[PDB]
This record gives C-alpha cells, structure tokens and sequence, in this order.
C-alpha cells in the first residue's frame, strides 16, 4: 500500500508572508519524495527532490522541503511567496528502483494576493461598443466579492491583472445584467466593500 | 519535458471513439495517463515502463492504452462517456518517481447536442471616469450563453495576441446554476493606459474560440449548427 | 598505502516468465566484504568478514533497502536493453555494473567507477572526469544522451568524492 | 555502503 496526504486543497496566504504546505505519506519502504508545481494551464513539474542524505532539500526561488523518518513528512516551505506562486502544489512519493509505484498527493491551490500598494477601490460603468456592464476595480487584496442574492444578476469573482510594463497590478470583478433598472451603485449591494468606494457620475 | 499530447483540444458526443496521442522524443522508459478533475486531484488510469507493456492504474474502466513504441503511448476511449469529460495529462519518466508533463488535452463528452450553443461575445469600452480618475483604461470581453464549457478567451492588440495587463476568469458562471444543461458565461478584461486607448489608430478585439459540433456531426435543428468556431468583439481606440 | 571499494551489480534475467537473478558484491581492496543475493530465501546483504561485524542493525537495513531498490532498477534496465537491440522476452541476458573509489596514499580520490557491460560488452562508462561518459555502440548512445540530459553525471560523482571515500576510510578503520 | 542508481538505461 502507498500514499499522500495533502491536509489542504485550498490555501490563501498575503504576498512576502511565509508558506508551509504539509505532506504526510504511507509507505512501508525507503522512498523518494517530490513536490511537484502545477502553474495555471500547465502540466506538473519538479519542485523538489530527495533521494537520501540530507533531510533538507532546496530548490529554485527559495523553495524546500525536509523528510522526517520519523513522521513520514515532506512539509514544503519558502520564506516569502509572492504573486508568481499562485499554483497547485502536489507531493509524491515512490519507491526506488521503479516506476510503477509512484503516489501523488490531492495537491494544493495556492493562491497568492498581491500587495496592492495604492488601493483605490472603485465602482465604473462600462458602455456596450457594438448593454452594460459594472466594474469593480483597484481594491485591496482583504475584500472578498460575493455572489448577488439576485439570479439575474451575475458577477465573477476577483481577478488579478499585472500590467508588466508599470509594474502595476489590480483586483476586478465584473457585474452585468440583461434586467432592466440594473445599477453600478447596487450592482455589489450584497459584497462587503470598502466605505471609501469611489462611485462617479 | 519533451512531452507532447494531441489533440489538445476535443469534443465528442456519447459512444463515440477518442484516441489520445503521446509523443516524447527523448525515448523515456516509463509513460504515464492521468486525468484531472475538480476534487479528485490527478488520477493514474494506465501506465506503461516499455514498448508493448501496459499496466492498468486506478480509474482504467473505460479506457484502454497502447504503447507502440518507446516514444509512443496512446490513450484510447471506446465508448465514450459523459463521466470521461476531463483534462488529460500525459507524462514521461526517466528516473523512479520522476516526472515530465505533456500540456494536457481537454475533452468534453456530449450526452445531447441540442444542448449546444457557441457563444455571444461582447466588448464594453472603458468608462471615462476610469480614464480621468486613474490615468488608465479597463476593456471587459463577455463571452455568453455558451455550452459546452469549452472556449479559449484571448485579447488581440492592433492584430497581435497580448497577455500583459490581462485577467480572464479561471472558471465561467452557469447562466442557469440550477440546471444541468446550463449555459456558461465567462469575462475578461485588458488594461491599458488612457493615452493607449484614447489613440483611435489603435484596435482591441476579444476572440473567443468555442469547441463544439465538427463537420461530421449531424444537425437536424433549424438554427444554426453550433460547430468549432471562433466568435469575437472588436473596439478601436477613443480619444 | 592507496586503497579502493568497488561494489559488482549483476542482473540475470531467466528463461520464461523468471524474475531476474539479482545480485550485489562489495570489495574493499579487491577483497569480498559484503554479499547480497535474490535467490537466497531472506534476501539481504550480509557481512563476509567478521570486521564487519560491528555494523548495526540499522545500517544492514539501510543497504538492504539499496539492493531491493537496486533490483527493481535492473529490472526495469533489462526489460529496456531488449528493445534497445531488437530481442525476445524468453530469453537470459545480463546486465553488470561496477562502480567504486581508488583513493591514493594521500587519501585522495584517485579514480571512480560507474560502468556498464550488457552480456558480456561493454555498453557504458562514466570517463576519468567524473563528467563525460563514454558510449560503446549505438545503443549506448540512447542511454548516454538521457544520461547527459538528466546531468546523471553530477549525482554520481557526488557520491564517488564524498560518502565513497569516507565509507572506504570507515571499513579500513576496522583492522 | 552501496549507491542507488537514478536514470535507467
């Protein structure tokens, strides 16, 4: 018998804070440990390897790992995480020798919120070029979009873009409606938004 | 990794057959097929450590492999089923444990073709209080009423792909969320300065590519056949 | 006085469906001092010279491990060379590696080993450098670009600089 | 004490 336990699926932390993600696995012989990294429409890739020696294994960009006999452990960690970690992260475990017993863990979603340095949260309406839409925009990482308690009223959820250039990034959520009577200044009623929240016109 | 899969894109209907192909030129020893699905994380379904062996993984029901050569590994489904709706992820090994990933391939199985619509893609111009209040200008793309839930949103700069200053949802919202033959809808938005914008030499348009009916399906609807196509909404600079 | 620890890894694959016949022989000095042996009945390395004796439970197990792991390598080695030279699953083949450390009178690193030879040919060597390998024949050449691409070199050049020399000095320290 | 070997042939 062979496996991975991955305690959390789901894990945010704040850009520059510290990562540990858990790993325990199950296996009656001496094997070798991996992280592997899933970046957003990728395949996996190696992160870390130990083969034998050293508990402690390093990689690229400040990343490792520590096997513990004693615990059946491989904790991942890395001292400040920043926007570019956000991905799925799986530990494996296998056997020597072979490949045909090889064991990946759930994995788990890092999501990284960046540091937005100047908020300016903000609540624009957009025009239709060829309809409207409501664009909640350029607040911090801590608000949190919620879902309208209105089945004609559709919003997605937060969205980060990076305008490479300006070194400049941004949180968005989108709010449209076929409903006539739809408004930006109600268009977020039931999210949890700034008191400070520019609305124009 | 010199792992490739094709098709990196399919759609398929209930019974239908779909084969899978894994190339990798570096002649690795072990091959390997995952799928990947939204709580069941990555799943073995069959691997292979040389030419003409196979050994089934976990989830093999409904799949058969081949591995004709040491380069070759091919993922076979005989009877298509909806439950196979998945992305797949084909890999490389040369050394125990150690793995090299395809780009993946994602296939949806369609149970009813009427349930098919490509879809309504709109795009909303910045708002000029955006423009004054912060120097720069947001495009939102809507891609509506969509199904299946197979598209490819990119945004097109004076007739070039960009990625910078754009965010596209990594899921769509269900239209319908009570339904199971519910619609998708999915938003993106770019980004640009006010200057970049208000230059009117300068075009932006959202494509959108929809994966649906081929040219072999049968349509029988009056509407339009919802077949593979690209739909797109354009928008040129305003100063 | 210059001294050396070479280890003799050899796969022997049976006729019909027989699991190979694998096993492991340590030299120090050119001299046996540990064995290791699939078809014994508990298989596991055992000590050849009572010297030896004084390793602990957990060490014999440490090896032990290396061995089983060591077969399912080879294994998975046999099962390739036949496709790399065209040949059928009935038959008996051998695969040997040889690998280990000269170290001088100064209680440098005179010369490592890692190599190959497939029935009897030789197949692949890692060179004097620690750094670049040397390919027999064509099919040698597949292994050796997969080996150069992996940086295979650098992990087992490792072992030969370090934890070879030492473990040699920490066997001689017995007598 | 013996080495386990990584990429296979």
């Amino acid at each position: 018998a062979q496996s991975v336990t991955q305690p959390d699926a789901r894990v945010t932390v704040s850009e520059g804070a510290s990562l540990q993600l858990r790993c325990k696995y199950s296996y009656s012989a001496t094997p070798y440990l991996f992280w592997y990294v899933q970046y957003p429409r990728q395949g996996l890739q190696m992160l870390l390897k130990y083969y034998s020696g050293d508990p402690v294994v390093q990689g690229v960009n400040g990343f490792e790992a520590e096997f513990s006999k004693s615990d059946s452990s491989f904790h991942l960690r890395k001292a400040s995480v920043h926007w570019s970690d956000s991905a799925v992260y799986f530990c494996a475990v296998s056997a020597k020798g072979t490949g045909s017993k090889l064991s990946f863990g759930k994995g788990a979603k890092l999501t990284v919120s960046p540091n937005i340095q100047n908020p300016d949260p903000a609540v624009y309406q957009l025009r239709d070029s060829k309809k409207s839409v409501c664009l909640f925009t350029d607040f911090d990482s801590q608000t949190n979009v919620s879902q309208s308690k209105d089945s004609d009223v559709y919003i997605t959820d937060k969205c980060v873009l990076d305008m490479r250039s300006m070194d400049f990034k941004s949180n968005s959520a989108v709010a449209w409606s076929n409903k006539s009577d739809f408004a930006c200044a109600n268009a977020f009623n039931n999210s949890i938004i700034p008191e400070d929240t520019f609305f124009p016109s | 990794a010199a792992v490739t899969q094709s098709p990196r894109n399919k759609v398929t209907v209930t019974g239908g057959n779909v084969t899978l192909s894994c190339r990798q030129t570096n002649s690795h020893n072990y091959m390997y097929w995952y799928r990947q699905d939204t709580g069941h994380g990555l799943r073995l379904i069959h691997y292979s450590y040389g030419a003409g062996n196979l050994q089934i993984g976990d989830v093999p029901d409904g799949y058969k492999a081949t591995r004709t050569t040491q380069e070759d590994f091919f993922l076979l489904l005989e009877l298509a089923s909806p439950s196979q709706t998945s992305l797949y992820f084909c890999a490389s090994s040369d050394a125990p444990g150690q793995l090299y990933f395809g780009e993946g391939s994602k296939l949806t199985v369609l149970e009813d073709l009427k349930n098919v619509f490509p879809p309504e893609v709109a795009v909303f111009e910045p708002s000029e209080a955006e423009i004054s209040h912060t120097q720069k200008a947001t495009l939102v793309c809507l891609a509506t009423g969509f199904y299946p839930d197979h598209v490819e949103l990119s945004w097109w700069v004076n007739g070039k792909e960009v990625h910078s200053g754009v965010c596209t949802d990594p899921q769509p919202l269900k239209e319908q969320p009570a339904l199971n033959d519910s619609r998708y809808a999915l938003s993106s938005r770019l980004r640009v300065s006010a200057t970049f914008w208000q230059n009117p030499r300068n075009h932006f348009r959202c494509q959108v590519q929809f994966y649906g009916l081929s040219e072999n399906d049968e349509w029988t609807q009056d509407r339009a056949k919802p077949v593979t196509q690209i739909v797109s909404a354009e928008a040129w600079g305003r100063a | 006085g210059p001294h050396s620890m070479r280890y003799y890894e050899t796969a022997t694959s049976r006729r019909g469906l027989g699991e190979p016949r694998y096993t492991s022989v340590g030299y120090v000095d050119d001299k046996e001092f540990v064995r290791f042996d699939s078809d014994a009945e508990n298989p596991r390395y055992e000590p050849q010279v009572p010297w030896m004796e004084q390793e602990g439970p957990e060490y014999w197990e440490r090896i032990t491990q290396v061995a089983k792991g060591q077969e399912q390598w080879f294994r998975v080695n046999l099962r390739t060379l036949l496709g790399y030279y065209n040949q059928s699953a009935g038959g008996t083949h051998t695969l040997q590696r040889m690998y280990g450390c000269d170290v001088g009178s100064d209680g440098r690193l005179l010369r490592g080993y890692e190599q190959f030879a497939y029935d009897g040919c030789d197949y692949i060597a890692l060179n004097e450098d620690l750094r670049t390998w040397t390919a027999a024949d064509m099919a040698a050449q597949i292994t050796r670009r997969k080996w150069e691409q992996a940086g295979a070199a650098e992990y087992y050049r490792a072992y030969l600089e370090g934890e070879c020399v030492e473990w040699l000095h920490r066997y001689l320290k017995n007598g | 004490s013996p080495l386990d070997s990584l990429w296979w042939i």
